[PDB]
């Protein structure tokens, strides 16, 4: 008592854990739909097959999708099965018939896998080379801005109509570019030496800029600068200091 | 009902309106509480969402064979013609949150103006694949449909056609 | 059978879709109830009978690209008039929650 | 209370609906006078009496100017 | 509020002169609004809706006439206003034309159907 | 450098 | 009075779980967003949990005391030569407090 009651009032904590869930609400078919269809089915004699699910609430799905897309990993909604994030279907919203839910979270999960893989790569750097390191640095530089916007949206779900289709639509011209990066980098991560494994990546970069040469061009440019930055430094050094110094034969011109 | 539908017509159809690539948003579910003839009303409405889904797929896939940034200028204009189709999906949700006194009929009525815009641009999407255009002859096949005979398909292709000029004025300005 | 069945059924053939205890007997015939109420229904259902012709013709001629700019502009005017007519139909639906 | 504030919500809605109905009818009345007129029509009143008075009071601020 | 104290509020709204300034208009007001205080004709909101339609025909606007019907749907949805006939009849009487006959027109029934 |  | 009370604005919060009355009632924070009231509650909860999980031999009164500004004034006065109550010459205050108490001594 007295902390438990304080909890029960101003805190919810019952839908991302194994507790019964309710939400105070005013049903009447347009938002009771899933239960309406369930009762229709049960009257229709399926035969039975119970629909025991824990009932998730609505706005908090929107908290989960902002968190997944922003860059942090491992949520309640959106679990992994082999290391690739996918929708869980053990939760039910009062409406949507539980089939639209699987689709909408599947497409958002398709974005979430893209950010999941990149954040996995960047986390496995902090637990010579200087190019992949120089590329994850540029990727992180884009990532902090991308995360800031989605976090800024997340604050107003504490501070306003709440629906799925607006918060995805507001992020459409970022989630478009997010898919492009997943194809540009995947061909620059294919493949031994630290100079071959940099060369196919950089050549992929210079080739993929000319394809789009909107907004995506500036996105690939901001990554281009921060990977050619080591090379130009050692080139300048080779000019004025005369000798070529690039340790472990990182320079593509054999000295 | 009118939250499921206003996403079913959008890019998330669900299982009451099952997607098909031959005629999507199929519905033959038995509703006791709806009227028996409501299925036909729904079919007339399903005409809208099938075309919007088809357009999104076309924008997805293409962005000798197909190459160029022209397929990122045709599809890019196809975005901007659909922008008052998204806002006008939001307005209905806003009304429907408060008033339950409106029904399926108001959705059918308010969004009947794209059941002319959508099919007459559907022939434009099928023509470019049936007879292959991916190149610099895209402006040719659109500039003759842009004259039109009906006003919505007169304005839509104009909006796309400006973006199509944007690529050729890179070619013909770097040239000259 | 209650009056409320027939009123709701008449509200549907304005759109161009049958009721339930009212069905379209023949295409060239006007809608038929399946006693005073029955006699009243016919003059009101004439509007849906007339709407079927205009909507069918302005459906067909609008897609017709050998019919020229003129005629499809006639279709544009016909669609423009049809807009206000279904605004009226939506009104009659909303005014329930019968309205004879 | 709460079910008592939903009735105040439904009266705040009706005074908004009359704000559109007053505008399509193009009345000379502003927002401050109509709020007395709602109190008047709640007790039961004849507009045939009220309109002559309004045509006198509006005349008396043009006859004392 | 009670009507007699309410009319000096009315006159403070219309005139720019206080309730301690003018009592003459309030004298005319108490003479006219009282003893015509009971409804002497019939009252139903359906008729005044069908006469607001008749005014908007005289404006040659039919787009506002089809939104006023959805406004009249709203008026049934809230259902918390006491007399709906009176306020619409008053705003109708005070209407302005942006720019005829009535011997074939009907009015409210004269309470000759009334019984004790 | 050349970069800057 | 009805018309004076009428002019009340209300929250724009809607939900698609409600259609008949959706005027909102505010999602209510969680236990890493609220503090300085919930900090005292949670500190109290953490403490009472600990004493139950021990047996009643981990007794340590007051999951509160002092304040922020009043605590800083007390810490400043410890440099004059006074002590609080844990020396004779919120519960993480002991770790912060030892650092300045050993300066006074």
């Amino acid at each position: 008592p007295d902390d438990r009651s304080w909890l029960e009032h101003h805190v919810v904590h019952q839908y991302w854990t194994a507790r019964p869930s309710q939400f105070p609400h005013s049903l009447h078919l347009h938002s009771n739909l899933a239960a309406v269809w369930d009762q229709h089915l049960y009257s229709s004699d399926p035969l039975y097959v119970p629909d025991d699910r824990v009932l998730v609430t609505e706005t908090q799905v929107i908290r989960e999708t902002l968190w997944l897309l922003s860059g942090v990993k491992k949520l309640f909604i959106f679990q992994l099965i082999d290391g690739k994030v996918t929708v869980r279907n053990n939760i039910i919203v009062t409406h949507l018939t539980h089939s639209c839910l699987r689709s909408v979270l599947e497409q958002i999960a398709a974005y979430g896998q893209v950010v999941f893989r990149l954040q996995e790569f960047i986390d496995e750097v902090m637990g010579p080379f200087r190019t992949y390191q120089a590329f994850m640095w540029a990727l992180y530089k884009y990532f902090i801005s991308f995360k800031e916007e989605l976090a800024e949206i997340e604050k107003c779900i504490i501070n306003t109509t709440i629906t799925l289709a607006i918060v995805v639509d507001k992020l459409a011209p970022r989630l478009s570019q997010l898919k492009v990066l997943h194809k540009v980098f995947s061909t620059g991560v294919a493949e031994t030496r630290n100079v071959v494994r940099a060369s196919h990546l950089l050549n992929t970069l210079y080739k993929a800029i000319l394809e789009y040469d909107e907004q995506t061009v500036s996105l690939l440019f901001s990554l281009w600068v921060e990977t050619v930055r080591p090379y130009l430094q050692t080139v300048d050094e080779w000019i004025v200091h005369g000798h070529l110094w690039d340790g472990a034969r990182e320079f593509i011109i054999q000295r | 009902m009118i939250h499921e539908l206003l996403l079913a017509l959008s890019g998330y159809p669900g299982s009451i309106f099952t997607w098909n690539k031959r005629s999507g948003l199929q519905v033959s579910q038995d509703f006791p509480f709806l009227h028996p003839s409501e299925t036909s009303v729904l079919n007339r409405l399903c005409r809208l969402g099938t075309d919007y889904i088809r357009f999104t797929e076309f924008i997805e896939q293409y962005t000798g064979g197909l190459h160029g940034i022209y397929l990122r200028a045709f599809c890019t204009g196809l975005d901007s013609v659909l922008q008052p189709y998204r806002q006008a999906l939001l307005d209905l949700e806003q009304e429907f949150l408060g008033d339950p006194h409106l029904s399926i009929s108001h959705v059918n009525y308010f969004l009947d103006q794209f059941q002319l815009l959508f099919p007459s641009v559907m022939v434009v999407v099928e023509q470019i694949k049936s007879q292959k255009i991916h190149g610099c002859q895209i402006l040719e096949t659109v500039y003759k449909h842009s004259c039109g005979g009906l006003p919505p398909v007169r304005s839509a292709l104009e909006k796309i056609l400006a973006v199509c000029h944007g690529v050729m004025y890179k070619q013909l300005s770097a040239w000259m | 059978i209650t009056e409320a069945a027939l009123v709701r059924d008449i509200l549907y053939v304005f759109q161009g879709i049958d009721g339930k205890n009212i069905k379209m007997n023949n295409t060239e015939n006007c809608y038929k109830v399946e006693r005073s109420l029955r006699d009243t229904a016919v003059r009101l259902s004439e509007l849906g009978w007339l709407h079927n012709k205009i909507r069918r013709y302005t459906d067909q001629r609008s897609l017709d690209r050998s019919f020229g700019l003129v005629g499809q502009s006639f279709c544009a005017a016909l669609h423009q008039e049809l807009r206000e007519y279904y605004r009226l139909l939506s009104v009659l639906h909303s005014q329930l929650q019968s309205l004879t | 209370a709460a079910a008592a504030a939903a009735n105040l919500n439904a009266v705040r809605e009706t005074m908004d609906v009359l704000l559109e109905i007053s505008r399509i009818l193009n009345t000379g009345l502003d927002m401050e006078t109509l709020s007395i007129c709602v109190r008047l029509c709640e007790q039961g009143i004849n507009p045939e009496a009220l309109s002559s008075v309004i045509k006198e009071l509006r005349k008396a601020t043009e006859a004392l100017k | 509020k009670s009507p007699n104290v309410l009319l000096q509020n009315l006159c403070c709204r219309i005139l720019g002169r206080s309730e301690a300034d003018v009592a003459q208009q309030f004298q005319y007001a108490v003479r006219v609004i009282g003893s015509n205080f009971a409804p002497t004709v019939e009252r139903d909101e359906f008729l005044v809706a069908e006469k607001i339609k008749k005014e908007l025909i005289r404006q040659r606007r039919e787009a506002d006439a089809a939104l006023f019907s959805e406004l009249h749907r709203k008026l049934h949805s809230q259902g918390v206003l006491k007399n709906k006939w009176s306020i619409l009849y008053l705003l109708l009487s005070l209407s302005e034309d942006p720019r005829s006959y009535a011997t074939l027109f009907a009015q409210a029934l004269p309470r000759d159907a009334h019984s004790t | 450098e050349l970069d800057d | 009075l009805w018309e004076a009370a009428l002019t009340y604005e209300a929250s724009k919060r809607r939900c698609w779980e409600r259609v008949g009355c959706p005027p909102g009632h505010r999602e209510e924070p969680y236990l890493t967003e609220a503090g300085r009231d919930a900090f005292d509650k949670f500190c109290r909860l953490h403490q009472g949990e600990l004493q139950l999980l021990a047996g009643g031999v981990l007794q340590a009164p007051q999951p509160v005391l002092v304040k922020e500004c009043e605590l800083v004034k007390d810490v400043l006065n410890v440099l004059i030569g006074v002590v609080s109550a844990t020396f004779s010459l919120p519960e993480s205050i002991s770790s912060l407090l030892s650092e300045v108490a050993e300066y006074g001594t």
